């Protein structure tokens, strides 16, 4: 066989002769508006090559033909991988079809068919789409003239010829002509059954000649439909990519090629993409435009921007090169201009009118334009104009004439209220609580030292030095001057200081004049630096998330969360475990009672500087042995340390079971008269405690009986002493029950009773 | 002296309240520094004002800076009519009756911050004088 | 008919989601007051879309009305042909001719809303020829 | 006496002779600069009749006094109401002046005296301030010269006339000249010892020569010193006013009076209070500036606003009519002009250059003026000025000229972006769920269809109709048009929903059309009508701090709050409680376990509908009697009711100590073996349950004893069977323990045993 693209036929048969040496359309055949076309034409003119389609067939107004059958008589699968409105197939308007009379269709892998309006075409009801078709929710099939297996009624496309349904046990892996089911790789039919190298279809990939899960290298997909060799998808290319051992027609996003490297390495994030506006041009007035060309990391043509008043920057700040020019114009909320991120150099070969590569103009809002300490932007040509913005002052836009490199291209005629502080406040002292820190600073008095109406004061917590001064957010408050002081010293200094601000974070702080705007030449005023200040270091909070579970007998794994509030570097965990006794109704009650009514109830304690280890794994503990627990946090060690007041967990480590039952066995003496005394030790290790200890006592031909003998019963009774004994030998087997759980029978006490 | 007193009412104070607490810490700090302590009980009787919260007793006890810049007033008053009798110039000799009746009358409405800002003119229009 | 199902689906999913419980309720109180459901689904998918919200499981069953879109524009696109094959005038032919390319190219960037978009275009241009 | 006013004397002691028939200064002595006197002046110039101040006193550059005794001998009380600077006396500068003398001051009632630079001025250590002054904290005394009590050291003023210091037991109430005390409404001396009617001063209140507490009508108080009749007052207003019986200055805050009615009565809030400006002008520019005009109720003089951009309310809308013009220039953030709620007529008595009552320049952001469908604001002539700021459409001027009748005053020079909807938007259905409200209205198209970029909504909570679109805040969501739809109905009507809005509460609601800023001709676009929806009520929340207190043994109060959250008019409380029988435990198990173990541990539920009675008082309980208790809250009756989930609260009535002992006497019987069978019934409305009962049994010559009878011992024994009883006569006693408590003793039961 052989491959080919996919080509629609409109009115010319002719063009029709080309399918001959054909085997695959790598692509969708189409046939429509065959008027010129008369039955004489069609009646016996085949192209039985034609083995798979990958898209989808059409047919429409083909006046001639009696039936389909006669052209695709071997076509077997139709992929439908690209469909035609959701439809593999789609048969409309031939009034000379008598049947499809294709007998060979086998799968349609995707999509559903579509028949309509067509006279004389029978053979509807008896096409089982629902063995053929995989999805037939729509079969949209309407206004028409309407041996082998029957589903209630027989299933035939022809009288002649019916559907090739075999047993279900061939499944969608296809059988025979013949109908023996196939290989499970092969789809639809197999010349060979069981045979991968012997099927026309393939339902994952198709490989020389066999039906195979994957393409090997240099041989990668293609199209999910068939396996080319690396030079085939470059040659495609040359006039295509390689990714993912996919040659698949272009890269997705985050991704980009070389031409030496013809996979598509991943880029930087922002991936070089050129956009060419409407015309090379564009207006931006709404978050909708910027969001239409957002994420353009490089643009070719002039942009203007018209705009009302975050955002912005996320659908800005993506270019380092505008091709034309940039031109601002009646945006009266421009705070500033630094929506610009990568901007950096205003190409400016498309030119305004008069040669502009830069205008602005009823803008009586624009603070700023750019931080200039860093901010590297760069003109290439061009004029400028900034008329009707006095706002910002001249002093910028001469920053602009220098970085820019147009000092030869500005003109006082470029620019035309003015709010520049001419003057410089320094601060003259700070002071840093845990929370609250003092300022103070020069005592400026403007030339008219009247005018003056109260300094202002802003601030904002900075963890780091970005400060956006001029951009909005933030500022607090305002001062008042503090008085003419007279002369010589003793100004009185005008400060002021804030309360509740939290521990160790970096705040930025500036302090600018409110001056009276005076409308003939004003005193701007002062407008302090910016500066960093972080308050002390409080008292962590307390350290969270402590959990002791235990790992081992005589051992405890603390496992706690730092601290939600640090207000401090934690230097180191403190924890602070000891060892408590047991409760005194623990300890003194009697815990023997039938029916057990067991109460349900310098101090070095043993301390590591536990460094970075949020999880301690404490040791010599004693197996469910009480002990009281705590987690010292701090954040400062050498001097005085900020140990904020600790949590606490009253832990108890898991019990052994062996260091819980009676060590050793069972003393015990004999009386004459059918008594005898028990005497033993309980062990100095016990599971916290032992209070009862189960005897078991026997005597041979009886059956062992249990006595309880408490703490208490042990002293009064020197530990037990039986009564009500029959004479014969006897057995005594005694296990310890500490809080834990009973532990092991002691070895049998034998003798006579 | 009285300000020690005062260090001690605002310490009570501060006890019960944390503004008094912020309030003796920056006492405090200027102490260290080497600072005169009255100029910065005039900087702190000004930030309790400009922060309008009603803070009944602490500005209670700020009103000492009220009894300290009333008792000034009298002082700058008494130079005033001293030059007024001994100016050098008729219109320093009108402007410092001017002043002498602006004093008696800020004293009159009982307004303290009117008696500061004249008490400054006070000082100037003594400068000439001497 | 498919609409049935759809609202079955969609009840499931609210017995665990809110959205879909509000989706629910609004096919009940337009369908309460004799109106299409189909008008109701283009605008609450409408809705969703505004919303923006992820909300997987909604969208993807609102994808039946891309589905149902995608039908339709086979409808549009065969009047388109019919009216280009039988327009009365040439400059309509060339109209339709662009409308019928648009159309294809849509479907192949298999975007919904230039679906909707041309189809409108197609039902404007289809007018004339009846 | 003769009272007079207070005066002031300089450089002429011709003056001072005005003072021969004088009593009281009713304000203050003055006496400064007498350089043209010389000591043969006040050598013996006197004016004895002088009996007390209510100022201040002072001197200054007195050249001639040898000694102030010269002058008021019988000085005795320095008020002190009014101080000269903090200071009651003030002496300074003197250098005649050998020794006050003053003998006869006897009270300083406020203030600090103030001696300074003053040569010759001796006797200063030796007057004791501390007994005669009040507060002593600044005596201020410094550059100065510098028989009877002595406190170490005598003090005297002169050596011929002491202090007249007098026992303490004379208080400030002060003592006779010759040194005994006083009637406790005089001060300082007394010409006969405990008369009010004989003494010089008067602690609280002179009155017709006696010392009271008050004046008697038509005699008010007068600067809390004397009593005058009302025509006093009246004739002093004429050239003062009444209040709280007090003849004081001035009123005030908050009240104001009526020429025939004196008293001033409560004004309306906002008193009546002209304000002259600065020359009858001023700008505004910053709040500061509408602060210090804050709650001018009238205002007198054109007024400017020059202002950048709630607060201005406050300090604003306090004026009914302004008498000069108000302007408006540059103002560029003036949403709206509605900050003058008063504000009826512009008087335009003061009319700008060519004659405007009003001008509005470069404020491109007034979307509005007034809520003209109710403001009747007023104008009484002048032109009008409002070019540059056509953001607002001249319909808003159109319903200017009307309103304020200005009609024949106006021209299109008056008048200049613009963006006045023309059409109308009408909403067509909206539908509310309990927290999700629906939304469609017509699908308005403009002209030119294609550039319409989406509807905009807004809506807020709104529990009164108030509504104050174009004011801020507010505001939520847009959306986007539905589609073209193309032509005759399906348009698709586009509309939107909310999904998180609170039960039952009004909201208001309109959406406003989006359009694209086409420069030419605009078809601004339709504004839909302001709606107020509200939501449907839910279930309530449930009733919210319950309480069941016990107010009577069978009786119980219990009182709830409203629900947190009533979502829904409250329609009536539903109260359900039941009856709970004790635990199985406390029913089953033993209870006379000596060293009381005792464990500490349709269903109609009687119902009423309390309406409005957040707090119960049920009825029909048992005292101490289990009890569940539930609080159904509903906020709907007829219908469905919405009754939310109930609280609960097991409340136990507080017991009966009559309903806890063992009614009637104790059952028993005897038997010959020495053994004793008792039997007893235990009343049927106990204390909840009486699970034990406490025996006492008594022998003549013995001692009572007591046993334990549990309703087990009861049923196992029929009661008790008391066993090993010596010979004689017998007494029982037994009261029943209920958990309550013990009751009471049953009546002793004679028997022998």
């Amino acid at each position: 066989g052989e491959v080919c693209p996919g080509m629609d036929i409109r009115n010319n048969l002719t063009r029709l002769h080309e399918l001959e040496n054909c085997s695959v359309i790598e692509g969708h055949l189409q046939i429509l508006l065959m008027f010129k076309t008369r039955p004489e034409d069609f009646r016996d003119l085949s192209f039985p090559k034609l083995i798979m389609i990958t898209d989808y067939l059409l047919l429409f107004r083909v006046y001639g033909l009696e039936s389909l059958k006669d052209l695709f008589p071997n076509l077997t699968v139709i992929r439908g991988s690209r469909l035609f409105f959701n439809y593999a197939l789609v048969i409309f308007e031939m009034v000379h079809l008598k049947e499809l009379g294709l007998y060979n269709l086998m799968n349609i892998t995707r999509g559903s068919v579509r028949i309509e309006k067509n006279n004389e075409l029978c053979y509807l009801a008896t096409i089982d789409w629902s063995r053929i078709l995989d999805s037939v929710e729509d079969n949209y099939i309407v206004l028409n003239k309407d041996n082998c297996p029957a589903t209630v009624v027989e299933r035939c496309w022809t009288h002649s010829h019916c559907q090739k349904v075999c047993p279900t046990i061939c499944k969608s892996h296809g059988c025979t002509a013949e109908g023996l089911c196939c290989h499970s790789e092969c789809l639809g039919n197999c010349s060979q059954p069981d045979d991968p190298t012997k099927c026309v279809a393939c339902r994952n990939f198709y490989l020389d000649g066999r039906c195979v899960e994957t393409c090997p290298p240099p041989y990668y997909h293609f199209q999910d439909w068939r396996c080319v060799n690396f030079s085939f998808c470059q040659d495609l290319h040359h006039k295509y990519v390689i990714h993912n051992n996919k040659c698949i027609p272009e890269c997705p996003s985050g991704y980009t090629m070389n031409s030496s490297n013809l996979l598509c390495t991943p880029c930087l994030g922002p991936c070089p993409k050129v956009c060419h506006l409407l015309e090379g041009e564009k207006t931006i007035d709404s978050v909708t435009s910027a969001q239409e060309l957002r994420g353009c990391t490089v643009i070719n043509g002039s942009l203007i921007i018209n705009i009302r008043g975050a955002e912005l920057e996320a659908n800005l700040g993506l270019i380092e090169e505008i091709s034309g020019y940039l031109k601002i114009r009646r945006s009266y909320a421009l705070v500033s201009l630094s929506f610009f991120r990568k901007l950096r150099l205003i190409r400016g070969e498309t030119l305004e009118i008069g040669n502009y590569s830069f205008y602005a103009l009823d803008n009586q809002n624009l603070r700023q334009l750019w931080d200039w300490s860093k901010h590297n932007l760069t003109i290439t040509q061009g004029k400028l104009f900034f008329h009707y913005n006095p706002k910002l002052c001249l002093s910028e836009i001469h920053k602009m004439e220098e970085v820019s490199g147009t000092k030869g291209r500005q003109e006082r005629n470029d620019i035309a209220q003015a709010s520049c502080e001419n003057e410089l406040l320094k601060f003259s002292y700070i002071r840093t609580s845990f929370d609250k820190i003092l300022l103070r600073w020069e005592p400026y008095w403007p030339p008219d030292f009247r005018d003056l109406l109260g300094f202002m004061l802003f601030y904002k917590e900075a963890p780091y030095q970005n400060v956006t001064e001029f951009d909005g957010s933030w500022t607090v408050v305002d001062i008042d001057p503090p008085l003419r002081s007279n002369d010589p010293k003793s100004q009185n200094h005008p400060g002021w200081l804030m309360r509740g601000l939290k521990p160790w974070t970096q705040y930025a702080i500036f302090v600018k004049t409110l001056v009276t705007f005076s409308d003939e030449r004003r005193t701007y005023g002062a407008k302090s630096d910016i500066i960093y200040v972080q308050t002390d270091a409080t008292n962590p909070s307390v350290p969270l998330d402590p959990i002791s579970v235990s790992n081992s007998s005589s051992q405890i794994i603390l496992k706690w969360k730092p601290p939600s509030d640090p207000n401090g570097n934690i230097t180191h965990y403190l924890v602070f475990w000891e060892r408590q006794a047991e409760d005194s109704e623990l300890f003194e009650l009697d815990y023997c009672l039938k029916g057990l009514k067991l109460p349900s109830r310098e101090e070095h304690r043993p301390f590591e500087k536990v460094v970075n280890k949020e999880s301690l794994v404490i040791s010599g503990l004693r197996h469910f042995t009480g002990y009281r627990i705590e987690l010292q946090a701090c954040n400062q060690d050498t001097p005085e340390e900020r140990c904020s007041v600790a949590a606490y967990v009253s832990a108890r480590t898991m019990p052994e079971a062996k260091a819980d039952d009676i060590v050793g066995p069972v003393t015990h003496e004999i009386f004459e008269n059918n008594v005898v005394h028990l005497m033993w030790q309980e062990p100095k290790e016990p599971n916290g405690l032992i209070v009862l200890y189960e005897v078991s006592y026997r005597r041979y031909g009886d059956e062992e009986l249990h006595l309880c003998v408490s703490r208490k019963h042990f002293a009064l009774e020197r530990g037990c002493r039986l009564r009500g004994l029959s004479p014969g030998n006897y057995s005594v087997r005694i296990r310890a029950t500490s809080l834990a759980g009973n532990g092991s029978w002691t070895e049998p006490t034998y003798f006579y009773v | 002296s009285e300000l020690e007193e005062i260090k001690k009412l605002l310490e009570e104070l501060s006890k019960t309240d944390p503004l008094a607490k912020d309030i003796l810490w920056v006492i405090e700090v200027r102490e260290e520094d080497g600072h005169d302590p009255e100029s910065e009980l005039v900087f702190i009787r000004q930030y309790l004002k400009t922060l309008n919260e009603p803070s009944p007793a602490r500005k209670l006890i700020e009103s000492y800076w009220a009894k300290k810049v009333k008792k000034k007033a009298f002082e700058a008053f008494m130079k005033l009519m001293d030059a007024l009798f001994l100016a050098k110039d008729p219109e320093i000799k009108k402007k410092a009756e001017e002043l002498i009746k602006k004093l008696k009358e800020a004293d009159e409405k009982g307004d303290i911050e009117e008696l500061e800002k004249v008490v400054e003119e006070a000082e100037e229009v003594y400068e000439k004088v001497k």
